[PDB]
Parts: C-alpha cells; structure tokens; sequence
RNA sequence: GUGGGAGAGGGUGGUGGAAUUCCCGGAGUAGCGGUGAAAUGCGCAGAUACCGGGAGGAACGCCGAUGGCGAAGGCAGCCACCUGGUCCACCCGUGACGCUGAGGCGCGAAAGCGUGGGGAGCAAACCGGAUUAGAUACCCGGGUAGUCCACGCCCUAAACGAUGCGCGCUAGGUCUCUGGGUCUCCUGGGGGCCGAAGCUAACGCGUUAAGCGCGCCGCCUGGGGAGUACGGCCGCAAGGC
C-alpha cells in the first residue's frame, strides 16, 4: 500500500543461507525473502538455486508494490551471492547499480575458534 | 603484476609530509579507502612509511576516508 | 630534556683547562647530570624498566671512571665527589 | 619553546557572530597558555570524507605557533572544551619531505 | 665533545574510526541459526534481513615486508609530553680509564594467586544437542573463572638461532633496511640468501662461523628409576630453585 517505484535491494549471503531485503530509498524494508521462505529447510538454503528463488520471490513481492528500479547492495561472501545478483539482473526489475558493502572489522573482536587464525 | 601504472610516476614535485593536501593524497588510496601497496604507489620504504602516517592524520581530520563502498561487481 | 646551554654550562664548569671536553671530571659531571635527570624521571613513571636499565649502565660507567680517578689522583677525586655531592 | 601546528575543525552551521566568538575563544585560550602565533590559514568550509557530528562538512582553521612544550597538552584540552569545536590536532612542525625532486 | 639520522624501544595522558553485543525508535514478516547431515537454541512478548539514535568494553584493517626497534621476555590506529639504547660525519678532549663475571640485585610470555574495579567478544570447568560400539572428545547451542585496568605476588617455557660474552684473523657474489660521500659507484652500521679456504659423524656452517686463535663465565659424563624422595631456601597458595 505504497507505490514506491524505486528502491534498494540488500543481498545478505552466507555459506548457510541467502536472504534478500528489498527496501525504499530511505532504507525502510518493504518485502523480504530467504532460502527458508521458499520450501528449503536444511543445508539447501545455502544453495545458489535457493538464492535465485529468494531473489525472484523478493522481486515479485516488490513489484506487487509496483516497483521498477533498484540499487543492489551486497553483503557477505558465500554461494548464491552472484546468483542472487544474476537473478535480480533481469527479474523484471531494472538494476541501477551494484555495490559490495560487506562489513569488515579493523580487528576489534576475537572471532570464534572456528574463524580464528584469520582476522 | 601491477605493471600498468604507478602513482609516483604520475605526479610531479610534492610534499609527502603534508596531511592537508587531499588532491595529492587521495591518489594513493584505492577504490576503497585502503592505502595502496608499494608495488602500486611506486614509492620506497622511507617514503611509504611517511605517506602512511600522513594519510592516517588526514583521515582523523576528516579529509580522507578510512573505508569506501566498492562499486561495480 | 638537557638543552645545549645546560650541557655547555656544566662542561665549562668542570673543565680542567679551557677547551677541555674530555677529562674524567667533565665525564663524571655529565654522567651525574643525566643520572639525576633520569632518577627524577623514574620518581614518576616507576613502571618504566627499560629506562631503569639505562640508569644502571650510567651508574656503572660513572663508578668505573671515579674508580680510575681514585686510583690515579685521590686529590682530584676528593674534590670531584665533594663538588658533585656523590658518595653520600 | 617549540614549533607546533594547530588544526581545528569547526561547526559549519555557525553564523558570523558565533564564529567570531569561537575564534575569540581560541585566540584567548592560545594566548593564555603562552603561545605566540607565527601564522594562520583559514580554509573555511570543506566537505568531509565521513560525517562528523552528523555534519557532511566542516570549518577548518590552522594556526602555526611557537609555544612551551609543558603546556601543549593542556592547550589542546582547553580547545576541546567548547561544544562547537569538532576536532583539535596539535602536530610538531617538521620540514617538508619531497618526492620527485 | 660537536653536528646530524632511523626506529611497533619504554612510561604517562589524550583522541579516531570500523566491527560485535546490548537498549530505544522506524519499517517489515515466518523464520533465523547451525552441520557431513542434523538437533539443542532463538523467533507471534514480532526474531532474522534494513534504516536512524544511544550505551559500553576490547582490539587496531589497508600501509605491513622476505621490513624495523629492544639485553631477553617482547613491542603495531593517531597526537603530545617524559625517557633508554643505537648508527654516521668531524679527528676536537681524557690517556689503558679495558674484557669477563661465582654470589648479590633487577627484569622476565602465558597460565595461575590476593584486594578492588571492569566485563562487549571469546571462553577451561560446567550445562545441553549431535557422532559413536562407547565419546568423560573432535562438530553444534549456551556458559563461569579467566582474558581487560590498578596495586601487590608467582619466576616458568620448544624463555629457540635448541648456537654464553668480548676481541683479532681468514675469497667473493647477490637481495634488502638505515647513515655519509668526489652519488654509475665508494665507504660505515644492521637484516637475509649462495658460496673460497677450512670445519663437521653427517645434515650442514662458512666476515651475522659451527673456520683459525686468546680471555672469562655456565654446563655435560649411558638409559630407566626421576626432575622423583629426603633436606634446605623461597611462595598466601599453586608451586619454584
Ligand atoms: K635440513
Ligand atoms: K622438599
Ligand atoms: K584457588
Ligand atoms: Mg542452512
Ligand atoms: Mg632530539
Ligand atoms: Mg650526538
Ligand atoms: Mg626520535
Ligand atoms: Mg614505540
Ligand atoms: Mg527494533
Ligand atoms: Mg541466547
Ligand atoms: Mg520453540
Ligand atoms: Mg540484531
Ligand atoms: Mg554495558
Ligand atoms: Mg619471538
Ligand atoms: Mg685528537
Ligand atoms: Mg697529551
Ligand atoms: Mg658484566
Ligand atoms: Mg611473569
Ligand atoms: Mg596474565
Ligand atoms: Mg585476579
Ligand atoms: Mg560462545
Ligand atoms: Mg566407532
Ligand atoms: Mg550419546
Ligand atoms: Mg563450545
Ligand atoms: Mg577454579
Ligand atoms: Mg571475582
Ligand atoms: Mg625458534
Ligand atoms: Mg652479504
Ligand atoms: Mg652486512
Ligand atoms: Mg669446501
Ligand atoms: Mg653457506
Ligand atoms: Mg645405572
Ligand atoms: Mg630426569
Ligand atoms: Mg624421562
Ligand atoms: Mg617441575
């Protein structure tokens, strides 16, 4: 119940799951989707295909709000990242720009043992 | 690699110890706010060592970024 | 720190003859200056050990020079110590 | 007495009265700590690479002075007391180091 | 002595941004998380993903190196103050003032101890979920001491170059950090690699010696028993010598 017509698309990619939040120009979310929003449950959410489906689902739900153009922000390094971007590429949405916003520390906090030896 | 071009080869006479000069300094940073390796800057150990400190000073003053968003991709 | 005028003042104060920068008197005077300054610095900053090692070395060097002076000319030594205020 | 360079970033939203007041405060605080002013450069309002106090811009002041070492820190602290002063950076002067000479 | 140089050497105070967690607000909905696969866990008291504001602790990305400094332990955002060592040039001053060093004294990673603070993240013990024949583990979800600060203890280590310190002597080549100079090159102080003579059981070392020599200190004398027992000294204890 908005008719935004232009906005942002945040792709958050993990080895475990990919999740896509589509927002307005001020960053307020409109719709969102993920591997588990679709049928997928287990490790399969981490799959590129699941990211494709999540991206398309998010875009469709977004075009229900009557949206046309998006700026894509990409955070995280994992499978299905580039697939999510590639699905949004032509989802029926015009992608105006792509940007990698993935957060990295200046070495503030000690990682869990699994992630140690690299910082 | 990095045989494309170098930054020291581009500019003319300039002060390395001047932290208020943005026009010069911002050429030593990448697409992100990262300070370029010597294989890029073309500088030398001493020169580089000074450049780093002056760039950090400029960052604290608010003239230079600590980090930038990566475009394209 | 120790400026040039201070150093020159003490040097020209303890010099045996005009233009003497090297005599044992002068050396012990300069060392004493530095030791006093450093000890004053270690009154505060008592957690600074690396400087304390410097102090140790300086004290040792001074004591060795004074030992030499004592062995050589006990009068000049007596005068030196009396003047600087070392040895109690 | 050593040479220092004083960098001061000011709030860009200031009008002339308040700005002149801030410069008065800075001048007076400088003189009160025994700093003689060798020279001064005012670059005015410039953009920042990142927001400072939610401001995209800043007002820049530069004072090259000669002052006693023992007071320097206390000077800096004083300059930071005011609310309209965003940054204060006091650097020991150094001769220029040139590349491509 | 004079004039200069480089540096994450040390101490104190200040200050910067990224990220994590937490709180507040906005928008938004059915999951998120996690694994080989899962489950516990978190979420309709609205999580996850997104934006804005705030609080707090801890560590400093790029530069960054095969780099630098320190006697060793070790030292890395930036600024200022206090302060140790060191290298070079001048050839100015003293005139053997030297080297080593039992004992003594000081310093001494981490863990650990005492009193008081502090506590974001991580995490012994512990509490759970999985795996397994079992799983007092490896993997997953929590989590206390602790990790941080002040003051006082402890004195250990693969505290390692597994190579005590000082001096002199014995081909060169190559890369690198930092001085000086008549700056292609010469000369000095560091850090690496290959190698003359020579040494070595071999591996290898080779002007940064493990070569040729001199001075002084420490230590070894087959393996297990055992760094144990006893005694003494030190420690609040753990425990150390
Ligand atoms: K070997
Ligand atoms: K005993
Ligand atoms: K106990
Ligand atoms: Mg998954
Ligand atoms: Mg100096
Ligand atoms: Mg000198
Ligand atoms: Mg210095
Ligand atoms: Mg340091
Ligand atoms: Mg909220
Ligand atoms: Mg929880
Ligand atoms: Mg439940
Ligand atoms: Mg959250
Ligand atoms: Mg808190
Ligand atoms: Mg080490
Ligand atoms: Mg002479
Ligand atoms: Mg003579
Ligand atoms: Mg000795
Ligand atoms: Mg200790
Ligand atoms: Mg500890
Ligand atoms: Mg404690
Ligand atoms: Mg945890
Ligand atoms: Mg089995
Ligand atoms: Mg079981
Ligand atoms: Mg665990
Ligand atoms: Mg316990
Ligand atoms: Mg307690
Ligand atoms: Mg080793
Ligand atoms: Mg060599
Ligand atoms: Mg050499
Ligand atoms: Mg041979
Ligand atoms: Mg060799
Ligand atoms: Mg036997
Ligand atoms: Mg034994
Ligand atoms: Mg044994
Ligand atoms: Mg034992």
């Amino acid at each position: 119940k908005r008719q935004v017509a232009s906005g942002r698309a945040y792709i958050h990619a993990s080895y475990n799951n990919t999740i896509v939040t589509i927002t307005d120009p001020d960053g307020n979310p409109i719709t969102w989707s993920s591997g588990g929003v679709i049928g997928y449950k287990g490790s399969r959410k981490g799959t590129p295909y699941a990211a494709q489906l999540a991206a398309l689902d998010a875009a469709k739900k977004a075009m229900a709000y009557g949206m046309q153009s998006v700026d894509v922000i990409v955070r995280g390094t994992g499978a299905g990242r580039e697939q999510a971007i590639r699905a949004l590429q032509a989802s029926g949405l015009q992608v105006k720009s792509i940007v990698d916003d993935t957060p990295v520390p200046h070495n503030g906090c000690r990682p869990k043992k699994k992630f140690r030896k690299a910082s | 690699p990095s045989r494309k071009a170098k930054v020291k080869a581009t500019l003319g006479e300039f002060d390395l110890r001047d932290y208020r000069n943005v026009e010069v300094l911002k050429r030593f940073l990448s697409e992100t706010g990262k300070i370029l390796p010597r294989r890029r800057t073309g500088l030398s150990a001493k020169e580089q060592r000074i450049l780093a400190k002056t760039i950090k000073r400029a960052r604290i003053l608010g003239l230079l970024p600590f980090t930038e968003k990566l475009v394209r991709k | 720190p120790i400026t040039k005028e201070e150093k020159q003042k003490v040097i020209q104060e303890f010099a045996r003859f005009p233009g003497d920068t090297g005599s044992t008197e002068v050396q012990v005077a300069l060392l004493t200056l530095r030791i006093n300054r450093l000890s004053e610095h270690l009154k505060v900053h008592k957690k600074d050990h690396h400087s304390h090692r410097g102090l140790l070395m300086m004290v040792g060097q001074r004591r060795r020079l004074l030992r030499y002076l004592q062995r050589e000319d006990p009068e000049r030594y007596r005068a030196l110590i009396e003047k600087l205020g070392i040895r109690g | 007495m050593r040479r220092y360079e004083v960098n001061i970033v000011l709030n860009p939203n200031l009008d002339q009265s308040q700005l002149a007041l801030e410069k008065e405060i800075i001048q007076r605080a400088l003189e009160n700590y025994g700093a003689r002013v060798e020279k001064v450069e005012e670059l005015g309002l410039r953009r920042l690479a990142y927001p400072i106090a939610k401001d995209p811009q800043g007002y820049f002041l530069w004072y090259q002075v000669e002052m006693p070492e023992d007071r320097v820190n206390d000077l800096a602290r004083e300059l930071r007391i005011r609310d309209n002063v965003r940054r204060v950076m006091v650097v020991k002067s150094q001769e220029p180091f040139l590349a491509n000479a």
